């Protein structure tokens, strides 16, 4: 068939590849005992304002996913660079939680590259923005009858925000050649303006609590993961591991390299973990490639 | 301002006649590259190394990754043949006598060195001293390197036992000295001029192959040519490396990111720009692997030629089997190459004379038969035209043609009669 | 090269008559059965070298070999924009 | 026989074939039929299809003219090797070896081949050697003789002096043979008697 | 006579001219001067041009 006749001629031909196939999956997470409190986020009693928007840290704990993407509770669930259904198989070296509240109408441009007062003097996500936008309206909350003015927005700026910027400034604005002093007046506007959110509004003015998980896979160990439990650790044999979050298949195998304490992998040219630290036993292992080859006739 | 050469006016005239009265036998080194790595790629381990995802999207492609693998199986045959062509140019398998009586001649450094485990010779260990799991796989060569000594080995054995008989057919033995008696007279210089200065010339090969030793053994970047071939080949396979972590537009460069990280709509929309550009890639390193291999061929079919024309055979061909008159040349494996030792002839002191075209005797011109006619200031000789050895001008160094009105430059001498 | 399944290795050297590598070459000999062995090179001969021994041709042989050369290839040409917007 | 012809062939048969295949690949595109599109999708749609196809056809485009360019290149080597040994086997005698085949080149006939051609490579070749005993000059009255063309042998008793690449002995005389200096030098001289022609002449 | 030269040096000319002709095509942008598209859109929109 590789020669695509019913007549092979005298010779040696390679017609396939040979492998031997990982015989089990192995999972080594850190013996991390810490739920991530994004109860204090998602379920906080008043979000902070867009231009002054909040940032939490998110670090050594482990978040099940399923409880946030099985809610019914949201309107915009946006995940660039990810998937709700993924997080819970997944270790992060940090999170970022940024919480604000916005209207309707400028949710579309909480996403990477939109851009709009809120995207250009409020809160800005870079292109290559990796997490989750989730938005639900807040009207039973934010919105009071004669009008809620806690909620301000930056409407006037020299220049755009830089991604991930805050600039909590209530300097005068000057629009013009002449100073203003700090005195409101002509070419002089105060920036932040006030969306006095209604319960009569309509849903393009309504107000809407907006939280950015920003997950961050660096080389460093990770420290945010999902409800996933370690399996035994299998040596001499043809696995498929998973070290905190690093996937790969070959053999485990105890190794002499002397790593400093620091040290919890090494890797190769090819930027390839040719050794690893197991984060529960700190013990190094070397990882080989379990067999490969071609199969010639 | 780099000076071009040293300046030198040579010393011309119409009557005057440089001559050498002594030469060098030299032994000069001339490498080239044979073969390069046979390499193989799995495309789709390459592009989507365990992924059945991405293997179903790559299939979007057709037979893409097929005609990659075939080029690179093309590729490594094509070593393979330029390995065999360029070594397997002997029917039989020679070996040398036990006794070295080779009229003071001194092979023993280019000979097999029966310690070693290998039928390698010093100079081939010197030369193999010197030179230095993402689908990609390295294949052996079909020859291996104890079997190319093995070959060299022959072909050395061969030249030194039966000259350049063994070539054309049957090895048909010659003692080495009257051999070099043979090549004088092939380059144009009598053959007692080889008997009677044998200790000299065997004295200055021994030497100049010492000295081959030495600068193979102090200077490496001699043999730069074969290195570099390596390192292109080493480079090209970094970057082809390399290119795995690009993301290439992708949120990530690993696939396995992406699928534990994104769902199959969206999953693959990330999966297929990385497959583009690691497809991309690859097309480049076939590509300038394809242009490396038909340079490579190149090389090797130069060094089957040289093979055939200096080590078969004494080439009359200025240049091709090294600088001077060629005498012989000497196989010497080496990786992924060959070196040739170029035993040439050099003039080395030359004499101002004195020449004529012609003679005159008794009113006929007459004219060397061969070699020149020179005069030493007062007297008249005939000498071979590469090395002086002046002579009486006899009837027999000479012919006779027409009258001494015609020749310009013709000279009145007396022409012996024995 | 690797591991061979299915080849009955065998002491004696022969041509080589399908590569398999590093000097192993298989075929299929008897009961047939495929075989691999270390390839001979070439047959071995010793030439009988001295210092004063000559040999020489009495007789010869005629011989016309055949060599081949490609000389050209057919001439293709492609309208690139029938190719891709034929028409 | 002719399996470098055919390789050739088969070459650009199978790179013409996969040009061809590649115009049923969809390259992301609904189908890999342009009309297929076009009949089935307004221009707003259809041209986001037909980008597709078109850089996918294109890229293989491109990737056959270079195939084909290399290929040319290499059969240019092949052809411009061919016709210099045309030239200097069959026009002329060449002393290169191995280059009109294996043996001392004799002549050359050239034949037509399908899109090549085939050399009838005459050469001689040394069939039926035989031992003999040889010596690099001789001394006859203290002086070294040296063969003006040919090798000396010595068939067990005599010495003679014949061709190098034909066994057709001669009687060594002063016509076969030249002379230079004496015999404390040659290594491997042996005593034999080097005949005048003129000497019975002038006797009688 | 001198073709044999010529034809090089031309061919040679034609490329550079071609490479510099490839600098004038849109190949789908709204422009093929790279300063029209980032003097009149912005980054988030001049990134996909
Ligand atoms: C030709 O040159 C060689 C050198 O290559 C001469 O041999 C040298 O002669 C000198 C003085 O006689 C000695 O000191 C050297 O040791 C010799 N070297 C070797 C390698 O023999 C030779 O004498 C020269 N002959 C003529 C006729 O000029
Ligand atoms: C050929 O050359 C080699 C080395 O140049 C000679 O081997 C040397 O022999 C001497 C004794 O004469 C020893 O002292 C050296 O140690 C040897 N060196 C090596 C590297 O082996 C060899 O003798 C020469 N051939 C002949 C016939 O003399
Ligand atoms: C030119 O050569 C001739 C012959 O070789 C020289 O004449 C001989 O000179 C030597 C001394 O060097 C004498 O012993 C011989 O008797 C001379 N022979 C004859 C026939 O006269 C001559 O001297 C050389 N001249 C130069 C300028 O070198
Ligand atoms: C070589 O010798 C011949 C004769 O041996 C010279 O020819 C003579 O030339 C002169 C002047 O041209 C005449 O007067 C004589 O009559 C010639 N001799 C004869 C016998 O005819 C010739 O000139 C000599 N060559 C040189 C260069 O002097
Ligand atoms: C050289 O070889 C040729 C054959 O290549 C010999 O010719 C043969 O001679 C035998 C006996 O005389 C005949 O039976 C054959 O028919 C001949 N063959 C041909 C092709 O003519 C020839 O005799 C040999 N010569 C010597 C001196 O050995
Ligand atoms: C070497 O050759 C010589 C010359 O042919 C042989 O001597 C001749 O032998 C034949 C044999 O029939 C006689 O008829 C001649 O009369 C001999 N001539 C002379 C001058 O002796 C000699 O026999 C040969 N030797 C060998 C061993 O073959
Ligand atoms: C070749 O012949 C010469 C002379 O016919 C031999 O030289 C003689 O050698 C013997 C033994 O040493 C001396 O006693 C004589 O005086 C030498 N003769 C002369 C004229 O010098 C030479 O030995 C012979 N060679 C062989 C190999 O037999
Ligand atoms: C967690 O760590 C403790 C020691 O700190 C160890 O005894 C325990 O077995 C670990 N638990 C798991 C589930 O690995
Ligand atoms: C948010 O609050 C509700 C009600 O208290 C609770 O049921 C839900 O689990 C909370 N969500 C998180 C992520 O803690
Ligand atoms: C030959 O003589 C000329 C005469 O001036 C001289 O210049 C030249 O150097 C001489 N040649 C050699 C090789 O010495
Ligand atoms: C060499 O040239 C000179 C003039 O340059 C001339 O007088 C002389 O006759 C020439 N010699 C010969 C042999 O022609
Ligand atoms: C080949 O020979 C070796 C000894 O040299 C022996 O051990 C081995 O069994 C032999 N194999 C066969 C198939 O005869
Ligand atoms: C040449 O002589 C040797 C003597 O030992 C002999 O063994 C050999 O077979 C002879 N050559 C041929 C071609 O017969
Ligand atoms: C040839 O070699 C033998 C080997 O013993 C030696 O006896 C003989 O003298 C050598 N002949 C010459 C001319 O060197």
């Amino acid at each position: 068939c590789t020669l695509k006749s019913f007549t092979v001629e005298k010779g040696i031909y390679q017609t396939s590849n040979f492998r031997v196939q990982p015989t089990e999956s192995i999972v080594r997470f850190p013996n991390i005992t810490n739920l991530c409190p994004f109860g204090e986020v998602f379920n906080a009693t008043r979000f902070a304002s867009v231009y002054a928007w909040n940032r939490k840290r998110i670090s050594n704990c482990v978040a099940d996913y399923s409880v946030l993407y099985n809610s019914a509770s949201f309107s915009t669930f946006k995940c660039y660079g990810v998937s709700p259904t993924k997080l819970n198989d997944l270790c992060f070296t940090n999170v970022y939680a940024d919480s604000f509240v916005i209207r309707g109408d400028e949710v579309r441009q909480i996403a990477p590259g939109q851009t709009g007062n809120i995207a250009d003097y409020n809160y800005k996500l870079p292109d290559d923005f990796t997490g989750c936008v989730i938005a639900w309206n807040s009207n039973n909350l934010d919105s009071k009858v004669g009008g809620n003015y806690n909620y301000l927005y930056r409407l006037f700026r020299k220049s755009n925000l830089k991604p991930f910027e805050r600039d909590i400034s209530t300097e005068i604005y000057q629009a013009g050649s002449t100073p203003c002093n700090g005195v409101k007046g002509f070419n002089c506007y105060f920036p932040l303006q006030s969306y006095g959110f209604q319960p009569t509004y309509g849903v393009g003015y309504q107000p809407y609590r907006v939280v950015v998980l920003s997950f961050e896979l660096l080389h460093a160990p990770a420290t945010v993961c999902g409800p996933k439990k370690s399996t035994n650790l299998v040596k001499n044999k043809c696995v498929n591991f998973n070290f905190n979050g690093l996937t790969g298949t070959g053999v485990l195998t105890e190794s002499n390299k002397k790593f400093l304490p620091f040290q919890q992998f090494g890797r190769d040219i090819a930027d390839t973990t040719d050794a690893v630290r197991d984060p529960q036993t700190l013990e190094i292992l070397d990882i080989t490639p379990c067999s490969f080859g071609g199969v010639s006739v | 301002t780099m000076s071009l050469g040293v300046e030198n006016s040579v010393a011309y005239s119409n009557n005057s006649i440089a001559i050498p009265t002594n030469f060098t036998i030299s032994v000069t080194t001339e490498i080239l590259p044979v073969s390069m790595t046979k390499t193989s790629v799995d495309c789709t381990m390459y592009i989507c190394g365990d992924s059945t995802e991405c293997s179903n999207l790559l299939l979007q492609y057709g037979s893409f990754c097929t005609q990659l693998n075939r080029a690179l199986t093309g590729i490594a045959v094509e070593q393979d043949k330029n390995t065999q062509e360029v070594f397997a140019q002997v029917k039989q398998i020679y070996k040398t006598p036990p006794i070295k009586d080779f009229g003071g001649f001194n092979f023993s450094q280019i000979l097999p060195d029966p310690s070693k485990p290998s039928k390698r010779s010093f100079i081939e260990d010197l030369l193999f001293n010197k030179v230095t799991f993402n689908g990609l796989t390295v294949l052996p060569p079909l020859l291996t390197d104890e079997m190319i000594a093995q070959y060299t080995s022959a072909l050395l054995a061969g030249t030194i036992t039966s000259g350049w008989t063994f070539g054309a057919g049957a090895a048909l033995q010659i003692p080495f000295a009257m051999q070099m008696a043979y090549r004088f007279n092939g380059i144009g210089v009598t053959q007692n001029v080889l008997y009677e200065n044998q200790k000299l010339i065997a004295n200055q090969f021994n030497s100049a192959i010492g000295k081959i030793q030495d600068s193979l053994s102090s200077t490496a970047s001699a043999l730069g040519k074969l290195q570099d071939v390596v390192n292109q080949n080493a480079q090209a396979l970094n970057t082809l490396v390399k290119q795995l972590s690009s993301n290439f537009g992708a949120i990530s460069s690993v696939l396995n990111d992406i699928l534990s990280r994104l769902d199959p709509p969206e999953a693959e929309v990330q999966i297929d720009r990385l497959i583009t550009g690691r497809l991309q890639s690859l097309q480049t390193y076939v590509t300038q692997q394809l242009i490396r291999a038909a340079e490579i061929r190149a090389s090797a079919n130069l060094a089957a030629t040289k093979m055939s024309e200096c080590v078969l055979g004494q080439s009359k061909r200025v240049d091709f089997c090294g600088k001077g008159y060629h005498l012989m040349s000497f196989p010497q494996s080496a990786p992924h190459g060959v070196v040739f030792l170029h035993v040439t002839y050099v003039p080395a002191q030359e004499k101002n004379f004195t020449t004529a075209p012609a003679i005159c005797h008794d009113g006929k011109a007459h004219f060397p038969r061969e070699g020149v006619f020179v005069s030493n200031g007062t007297h008249w000789f005939v000498t071979q035209r590469n090395f002086y050895e002046p002579q009486i001008i006899t009837t027999d160094n000479t012919f006779v043609s027409g009258n001494c009105d015609v020749v310009i430059g013709i000279v009145n001498n007396t022409v012996y009669d024995p | 090269a690797g591991c061979l399944i299915g080849a009955e290795h065998v002491n004696n050297s022969y041509e080589c008559d399908i590569p398999i590598g590093a000097g192993i070459c298989a075929s299929y000999q008897t009961s047939q059965s495929i075989i691999a062995y270390t390839m001979s090179l070439g047959v071995e001969n010793s030439v009988a070298y001295s210092n004063n021994s000559i040999a020489i041709p009495t007789n010869f042989t005629i011989s016309v070999t055949t060599e081949i050369l490609p000389v050209s290839m057919t001439k293709t040409s492609v309208d690139c924009t029938m190719y891709i917007c034929g028409d | 026989a002719l399996g470098k012809l055919q390789d050739v062939v088969n070459q650009n048969a199978q790179a013409l074939n996969t040009l061809v295949k590649q115009l049923s690949s969809n390259f992301g595109a609904i189908s890999s039929v342009l009309n297929d599109i076009l009949s089935r999708l307004d221009p707003p749609e259809a041209e986001v299809q037909i980008d597709r196809l078109i850089t996918g056809r294109l890229q293989s485009l491109q990737t056959y003219v270079t195939q084909q360019l290399i290929r040319a290149a290499e059969i240019r080597a092949s052809a411009n090797l061919a016709a210099t040994k045309m030239s200097e086997c069959v026009l002329g005698q060449s002393k290169r070896v191995d280059f009109c085949g294996k043996g001392y080149h004799l002549m050359s006939f050239p034949q037509s081949a399908p899109h090549g051609v085939v050399f009838l490579h005459v050469t001689y070749v040394p069939a039926q050697e035989k031992n003999f005993t040889t010596a690099p000059a001789i001394c006859h009255d203290g002086k070294a003789h040296f063969p003006r063309e040919g090798v000396f042998v010595s068939n067990g008793t005599h010495w003679f002096v014949t061709q190098r690449n034909f066994y057709e002995p001669q009687i060594i005389t002063t016509d076969n043979t030249f002379v230079s200096g004496n015999c404390d030098v040659v290594i491997g001289i042996v005593n034999n008697t080097v005949y005048d022609p003129l000497q019975p002449e002038l006797d009688s």
